[PDB]
DNA sequence: CTCGTGCCTGGTGTCTTGAATCC
RNA sequence: CCCGGUGUCUUGGGUG
DNA sequence: GGATTACACCCAAGACACCAGGCACGAG
């Protein structure tokens, strides 16, 4: 490489936010009894607002 | 109709009623007591 | 055999007084 | 012998 | 007196007290 590269150890920390805890998709699914609209929340197969 | 105030099941079989359902019961109970009270024992203050 | 006493359940239910600035 | 769905109201901490 | 404090997502932890009546158990 025409340029030299800053290189060395650094302490790195692994944070709790991982993609497979966030990814979500909904085709059809459960609805609320009251509004007959898609439910809220990843944990309930919900839809985006 | 029940669509507006649906029942929900807290835990399994147990089901509580919507706030409107409880409140309509209170209006309905209170309506019956006017029936009986207007006819007898109504010396103004009681009705008030 | 008959009375005294504690536990479960349902209908009912209310009150000793004790955060800030725009129109 | 098909079809087949389950929760409501608040509190606390985050993410951007 | 009222009116309001941008939008979206996820996690975990709590839900009704008091008195009258019957029924079951223990003692004389």
């Amino acid at each position: 490489l025409m340029a030299q590269v800053f290189f060395g150890p650094t302490y790195y920390q692994r944070l709790r936010h991982m993609v497979d805890d966030k990814i979500h998709a909904r085709a059809r699914g459960p609805v609320q009894v009251l509004t007959r609209q898609p439910v809220e929340g990843r944990s309930r197969d919900g839809g985006l607002r | 109709p029940p669509q507006v105030r649906p029942s929900i099941a807290m835990d399994e079989t147990t089901q509580g009623q919507d706030d409107l359902t409880h409140k309509l019961s209170d209006i309905l109970k209170a309506n019956i007591n006017v029936q009986k009270l207007e006819m007898d024992g109504s010396p103004q203050h009681i009705i008030n």
